[PDB]
């Protein structure tokens, strides 16, 4: 038993014999921050940025899913024109997460001029972030209560030209990857997992459904409009590293197809909730309205309180389930705020999944998991 | 005079080598969709000598070697060998003109397996010589179908000469007759040199002066190989009164090749090693075996035996 | 609604068998992959001349900090401290006192911005548009105390960048 | 877009695709970096009366 | 654009022409303008020897005709 | 169409004013190609467009080989470019500022600067708030 | 002796900065900017940056995201096996001072605690070109140097 000791940093900690791995031993927290800690000293505006630090690849997901427990909490809802603009957004946001899981996934095996190709349409979803929200990646944009801004004018249009083009671009990673014998002697049957392992292991999204499990948050558990839009979800047969890769792949063909219909059904309106005790009015009516320049100073001084209670709220994230337990004692500063990572349970599935394996079939399975450790260490 | 030749040999093939690391970076930039070297000279021409000089100015950082001798005779091993793989071939004339040159290349590429044994008993760790003994079980494995597939293509040349090759494919290129070897011998230049999709020692690694060295010794093979890949192959043909027009055509195949080398890098993943070791002794070994029993037989068949000189 | 990415059953007919032959033999899948990367060498590469050629941003892109002045030169913060109360990083600090004509005005106003986010919740919170982040990126230092902006900085920042961010204030204060 | 007619044709081949309908690189196709001025619309709340917060 | 890697290719390709043209130009000045004479085998080697002989100036690249009858 | 592309090469030489010229650009931004001249700004930054090019290398800058003082001909910086010029180069804005120009104010800088860290300019933190205790000072005259 | 001398620090000058080969410290949230500066629209490679190398192969250690107490130890240890020259980019505001996080009890509060820093990098994350900017004040710095100016006046 050879022991070895050695998204961001991981320590392996691994027994091998000969070619094949006995034991893997994920040690963590190389990235832990303290971020849990953190947010108990901010109101709950101030908390929202910390979200997009965690899976740092699906920054407006993790946005909504925080936004969808506050605004619960509150009792409130976001307007209509604000839930679809998140839809868009987010579908928008797991374009470039499997983007980065796919063709990082294939640059670690050594496939690395997908990478390449597909980060050049990453540069210009980032502009869509910038446009919106001035920020490239930490947008900050989805909001309790809605989001931040208006689309700037001529943003939708620019979207429509970026998704007419993008599942040709996908056509051409899957000529790189899908039928290449080589890429697929890397993930043909690799790190299968049994539909009742992945259950009882607390795996989430791509890592049920590529055994078969017919599960998906926003079909069985819709927020903000999800249930107005057509898609299908993919559904692996095998269980193992390759079924996972095309589940990934046919599910940026269907934000494509998300997408599509969000540009199309965008309705008119308000993109906050009309409360000013939650969301802040316009600049103009702060300047010229006693209640709004109240409300203004007290929403960005003290925030608003928050009824006492404690919600688990979830989210079809890019990475799989995505859920905060959020805990208010009324105040305006959260009590607690526990953020389920998909990639925390995922990771401790490792050392089941590499069992039979060999050593570079570890760095498929850690790929196939999808792991950033923004998340998995907080 | 003679001396005057080896220099006229030695130095250009460094200064290929030089360009070589300019011209993959730009290949695999366009491929990438990008550019690569451009800054740095004029459309990078430049990249080569800075890279070279900051190189042989860094701090030599040398970690307790168990073996002093050992460690010096690496480098010297792999540069002194990839220098001497070249003195017999015919461009069309030779340094040396050898009775044997091809059992030469053979014999001194086996050595070659040496600087990677020597430097792993130099790393005085234990992972280091475990990663050393992974490459050297590579690269013996695919001497094998190397060598059996040379000796069936010599089987239609009749000799062991270098220059008999080029007299071989006066008439057409033995890549016609000999294709699905050529494709079997093309492969295994690959896991030879140890570049992708066979790259596995900077895979399962990733898992100054001296270093350049060692990477010149191996750019100087790639060239080689790929070299010898066509004069076996892809034969020019040569008027003795305009050797360089021998030399222009021999050189545009060989550059070719040394592209497409390149290209593949760009193109796949990487292989487990298990998976190319299969690669080797299930699949090309048998289909190798096969076909040199089938080119032992043709020429008897076809009544087409080669002249013995 | 779902489908399946991989359930499908070969077929055993012997021109589809002597299909897949002709693939592993002749590796045919392996020869389409290099057309696609062949493809892309006579694509025009997507690579900008940089520092000559710049990244496309908008007018609401969060760059450097910058203090703001009203047309006559008075500055426009009034020292209400709503951005040092809303920043998550509390990377600003604050101080003070009647001006000697009376005025309400700050005394110290340090931004740490190796502190700071650029989330831009403070100039969202400011009711004067004082505190503002300007289009400049480009500001590395070669010292960690260069980035501790203190008062006389960020005026500077207002008095050098005010010709860029008030246009670009002007493009985008109809969302706000 | 400005491949000369055989690079495009060969490229198309290699690649089996009609590249040049779906260009990766952006052109004319974009939105004008300078937009008229928007006029957004106001919420359901912006009303002179029967609007009492205690309701909403 | 793709045609900025020839320069680097041109290179190379120059570098790798220079052995090739050097060795048979080398072999042309010292063989009195000719190909270097082929002696793989003892009786290619023993009519060089002699032509040695023969030259009259220890050289077996000069050749001697019937003006030597 | 591969002599209409090198006649196109060759128009480059002429369009940077001759050999010279061309082999002057190409040294200083590793680029020959030929543009529009939309402006030039104070310190002697030219500003180019071609928008056959696509978004992104649309617009480009041709830094000045002189700014306050330094000498730029090969050290230049992106921090070069001035604020009027700056919305336009990164496609803030269509409008250059020779058709738009900025509100002009008083205490808006005439003379732009650039990246000064790691210079004699540097900028150098410091606190800007007065001493907040005063200490009693002893009386210069004995009486103990 | 002092025109020679100017003329050596130049040329090893131009060729350090030149061919500047970075090991990217990938810690967090900057170094998905960082992989966007290898990306084609900056494509650093075109500069002499190569995409990856390995710390022995190193000149430039980009420090890109959050340092913890936890991992301190590791990325100095990973310092001290560069040769020389070695120079360090601070990326982003956690590297810089602590960023978001500067007052975790888990958080080195600036990795210029753990090694000394040539160049730091503003945003959260600097944008790719803010990045690309830092490297070349790096290269700029680089080429101030006047090793040998010094070596032949001691
Ligand atoms: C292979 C070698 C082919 C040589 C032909 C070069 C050429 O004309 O290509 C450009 C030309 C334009 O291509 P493009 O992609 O459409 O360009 C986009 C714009 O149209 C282009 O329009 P533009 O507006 O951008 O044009 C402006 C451009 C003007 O563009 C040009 O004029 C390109 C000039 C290239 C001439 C090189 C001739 C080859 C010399 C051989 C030496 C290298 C090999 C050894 O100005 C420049 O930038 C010129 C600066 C100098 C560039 C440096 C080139 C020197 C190379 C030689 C190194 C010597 C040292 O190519 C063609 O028109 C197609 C026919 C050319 C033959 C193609 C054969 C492809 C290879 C077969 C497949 C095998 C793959 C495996
Ligand atoms: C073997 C000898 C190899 C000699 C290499 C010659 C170096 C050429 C060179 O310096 O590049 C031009 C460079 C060009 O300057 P640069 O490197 O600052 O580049 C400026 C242009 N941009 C902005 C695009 C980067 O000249 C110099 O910088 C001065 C260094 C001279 C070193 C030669 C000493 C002899
Ligand atoms: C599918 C992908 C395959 C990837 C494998 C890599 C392939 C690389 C192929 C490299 C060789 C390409 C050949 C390029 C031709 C060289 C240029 C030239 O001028 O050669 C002319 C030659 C005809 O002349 P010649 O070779 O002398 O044949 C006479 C018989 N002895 O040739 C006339 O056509
Ligand atoms: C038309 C006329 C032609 C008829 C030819 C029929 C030959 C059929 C042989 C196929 C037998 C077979 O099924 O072999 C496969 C098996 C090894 O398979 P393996 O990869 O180790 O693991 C399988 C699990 N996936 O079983 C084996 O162990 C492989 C068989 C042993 C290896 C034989 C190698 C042949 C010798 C190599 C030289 C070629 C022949 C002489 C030259
Ligand atoms: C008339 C009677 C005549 C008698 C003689 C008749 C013989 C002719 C008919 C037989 C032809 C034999 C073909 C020889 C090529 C070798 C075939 C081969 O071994 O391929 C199989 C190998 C493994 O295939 P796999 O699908 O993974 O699994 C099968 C094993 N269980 O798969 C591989 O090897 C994959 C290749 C790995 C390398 C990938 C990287 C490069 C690929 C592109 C290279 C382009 C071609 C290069 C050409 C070079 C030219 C010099
Ligand atoms: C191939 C042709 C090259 C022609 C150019 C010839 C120029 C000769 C002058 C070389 C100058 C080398 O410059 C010097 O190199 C060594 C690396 O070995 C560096 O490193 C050295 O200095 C540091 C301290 O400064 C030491 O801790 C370190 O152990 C030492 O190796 C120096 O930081 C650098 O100042
Ligand atoms: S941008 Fe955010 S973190 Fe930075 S000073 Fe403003 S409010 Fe604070
Ligand atoms: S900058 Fe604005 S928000 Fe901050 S103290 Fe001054 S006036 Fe108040
Ligand atoms: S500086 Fe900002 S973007 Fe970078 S790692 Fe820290 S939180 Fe993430």
């Amino acid at each position: 038993n050879l022991t070895l000791n050695f998204h961001g940093v991981l320590r392996l900690v691994m027994e091998l014999s000969g070619e094949m791995v006995r034991k893997c031993d994920p040690h963590i927290g190389l990235l832990h921050r303290g971020t849990e800690k953190l947010i108990e000293y901010k109101t709950y505006l101030q908390a929202l940025p910390y979200f997009d630090r965690l899976d740092y690849v699906s920054m407006m997901c993790n946005e909504q899913a925080y936004s969808l427990a506050v605004e619960k909490l509150l009792n409130i809802r976001p307007p209509p024109r604000a839930q679809w603009i998140r839809v868009l957004f987010g579908e928008i946001t797991r374009l470039l997460n499997h983007i980065m899981a796919v063709t990082t996934h294939a640059l670690d095996i050594g496939a690395m001029t997908p990478f390449f190709w597909m980060f050049e349409e990453r540069e210009k979803m980032f502009e869509f972030y910038e446009r919106v929200s001035g920020a490239r990646m930490h947008a900050a944009y989805v909001r309790p209560g809605g989001v931040h801004q208006d689309l700037p004018l001529g943003l939708m249009d620019d979207i429509y030209e970026f998704s007419k083009n993008f599942s040709l671009r996908i056509d051409e990673l899957e000529e790189m990857l899908t039928n290449n014998r080589i890429w697929r002697n890397r993930t043909v049957d690799i790190g299968i997992v049994t539909a009742e392992d992945a259950l009882n292991y607390g795996f989430s999204g791509v890592m049920l459904r590529g055994s078969g499990i017919q599960w998906d948050l926003r079909k069985t558990q819709p927020y903000d409009v999800y249930d107005q839009v057509e898609f299908d979800v993919p559904i692996g047969s095998r269980g193992d590293c390759y079924d996972r890769y095309l589940c990934r792949v046919e599910e940026m063909r269907q934000s494509i197809r998300i997408i599509s219909q969000c540009l199309n059904k965008m309705p008119p309106g308000e993109i906050k909730v009309d409360d000013a005790k939650v969301s802040p009015p316009k600049r103009a009516e702060m300047k010229t309205s006693m209640e709004s320049l109240i409300h203004h100073f007290k929403l960005y001084t003290e925030g608003y309180q928050v009824p006492p209670g404690a919600t688990y709220t979830a989210i079809e994230a890019p990475k799989g389930e995505f859920g905060v337990y959020l805990v208010s004692d009324g105040s305006s500063r959260p009590y607690r705020c526990k953020i389920k990572a998909p990639g925390f349970a995922h990771l401790a599935g490792l050392d089941k999944m590499s069992k039979g394996h060999m050593l570079a079939d570890v760095v498929a399975i850690i790929g196939t998991q999808d792991i950033v450790f923004g998340e998995v260490d907080r | 005079m003679f001396m005057i030749n080896i220099l006229m040999l030695i130095i250009p093939i460094l200064l290929a080598v030089a360009f070589l690391t300019l011209v993959e970076r730009k290949v695999l930039g366009y491929m990438q969709l990008r550019k690569g070297p451009n800054v740095v000279g004029p459309y990078g021409l430049l990249q080569p000598i800075a890279d070279a000089i900051k190189l042989f100015i860094k701090e030599p950082l040398r970690p307790a070697t168990s073996s002093a001798s050992m460690f010096i005779l690496a480098p010297i091993m792999a540069l002194g060998l990839a220098l001497t793989m070249w003195i017999p071939l015919p461009m069309p004339y030779p340094l040396i003109n050898m009775n044997l040159g091809v059992l030469f290349m053979l014999a001194m590429s086996s050595l070659a397996v040496y600087s990677i044994l020597w430097s792993g008993w130099a790393s005085n760790s234990k992972y280091a010589l475990i990663g050393a003994l992974r490459a050297v079980a590579q690269t013996i494995s695919y001497e094998v179908t190397l060598a059996i597939i040379l000796l069936s293509v010599l089987l239609m040349s009749g000799s062991f000469t270098l220059s008999t090759l080029i007299t071989t494919q006066e008439q057409m290129w033995l890549i016609l007759p000999a294709w699905p070897l050529a494709m079997m011998w093309f492969i295994s230049t690959l896991a030879e040199t140890n570049r992708a999709p066979f790259d596995l020692t900077e895979g399962e690694s990733e898992l100054a002066g001296p270093f350049a060295l060692f990477f010149m010794a191996e750019y100087a093979n790639i060239i080689m190989m790929n070299i010898f890949t066509a004069i076996l192959f892809l034969g020019t043909s040569h008027n003795p009164h305009m050797p360089e027009l021998y030399t222009i055509n021999f050189t545009i195949k060989s550059l070719l090749l040394t592209m497409s080398f390149l290209w593949i890098r760009a193109s796949y993943p990487r292989f487990r090693y298990d998976q190319l070791m299969h690669l080797l002794w299930k699949n090309f070994l048998p289909l190798t075996l096969a076909l040199c029993m089938w080119h032992v037989s043709l020429p008897i068949l076809t009544s087409g035996i080669p002249p013995q000189t | 609604t779902y489908k399946y990415v991989n359930l499908r059953e070969p077929s055993m007919d012997m021109k589809s068998v002597t299909d897949r032959a002709a693939q592993t033999l002749l590796w045919t899948e392996l020869i389409r992959g290099l057309g696609m990367t062949l493809s892309y060498l006579f694509r025009e590469p997507a690579t900008i001349n940089y520092p000559f050629e710049k990244g496309p941003l908008s007018p609401r892109f969060r760059g450097e900090h910058a203090l703001r002045r009203y047309p006559s030169g008075e500055e426009r913060c009034i020292a209400c401290k709503l951005c040092e109360a809303v920043c998550p990083a509390q990377a600003i600090t604050i101080e003070a006192e009647p001006r000697a004509d009376g005025s309400r005005r700050t005394t110290r106003y340090d931004i740490d911005m190796t502190k700071c986010i650029y989330c831009g919740f403070c100039q969202e919170a400011c009711p004067v548009d004082a505190i503002v982040e300007g289009p400049n990126f480009e500001f590395s230092t070669e010292t960690h105390e260069e980035l501790l902006y203190n008062k006389e900085k960020l005026l500077n920042n207002g008095d050098k960048w005010e010709a860029e961010i008030a246009a670009n204030i002007q493009a985008d204060y109809l969302y706000r | 877009a400005s491949a000369t007619r055989f690079i495009q044709w060969l490229r198309n081949w290699a690649s089996g695709r009609d590249l040049q309908a779906k260009l990766q690189l952006r052109y004319q196709e974009i939105s004008k970096r300078t937009q008229p001025p928007p006029k957004l619309p106001v919420g359901p709340s912006h009303k002179l009366s029967n609007n009492y917060y205690c309701t909403r | 654009m793709w045609f900025e890697v020839l320069p680097g290719i041109a290179v190379m390709g120059v570098c790798l022409f220079i052995p090739g043209m050097a060795t048979a130009r080398i072999h042309r000045f010292s063989n009195g303008g000719k190909e270097k004479r082929v002696a793989h085998y003892p009786y290619q080697w023993y009519l060089m020897e002699r032509d040695r002989r023969v030259s009259g100036v220890n050289r077996s690249y000069v050749s001697k005709g019937l003006e030597n009858i | 169409e591969l002599l209409q592309v090198l006649k196109r090469g060759l128009q480059q030489v002429s369009g940077h004013g001759g050999l010279r010229g061309y082999l002057r650009v190409l040294f200083r931004a590793n680029d020959v190609r030929v543009g529009t001249l939309v402006g030039e700004d104070k310190y002697g930054n030219k500003y180019y467009e071609d928008n056959k090019q696509f978004f992104g290398r649309h617009r480009w800058v041709i830094y000045t080989t002189e700014m306050n003082g330094k000498n730029t001909f090969w050290d230049v910086d992106g921090s070069m470019v001035p604020p009027e010029w700056h919305r336009w180069l990164h496609c803030m804005t269509d409008d250059p500022p020779t058709v738009k120009p900025p509100t002009a104010r008083k205490f808006i800088w005439t003379n732009h600067k650039f990246n000064l860290s790691g210079t004699p300019q540097q900028y150098v933190p410091y606190s800007t708030t007065r001493k907040k205790i005063q200490e009693w000072v002893p009386p210069s005259t004995p009486y103990k | 002796g002092e025109y020679v001398v100017a003329k050596l620090d130049d040329l090893i000058n131009w060729a350090r900065r030149s061919s500047l080969w970075p090991m990217t410290f990938g810690l967090a949230c900057c170094a998905v900017e960082m992989m966007h500066m290898a990306a084609p629209r900056y494509d650093m490679d075109r500069f002499g940056v190569v995409f990856r190398a390995s710390p022995r192969q190193s000149d430039v250690m980009i420090v890109a995201g959050t340092l913890t107490n936890k991992m301190a130890p590791a990325l100095r240890k990973v310092y001290d096996q560069m040769p020389e020259p070695r120079y360090v980019v601070s990326m982003g505001s956690c590297a810089n001072g602590g960023g978001y996080y500067h007052y975790s009890y888990s958080v080195v509060r600036g990795c210029d605690r753990i090694v000394p820093v040539d160049i730091y990098v503003p945003g959260c994350p600097p944008t790719a070109e803010a990045l690309l900017y830092g490297i070349l004040q790096l290269q700029k710095k680089i080429k101030r140097e006047k090793r040998l100016r010094i070596w032949y006046r001691r």
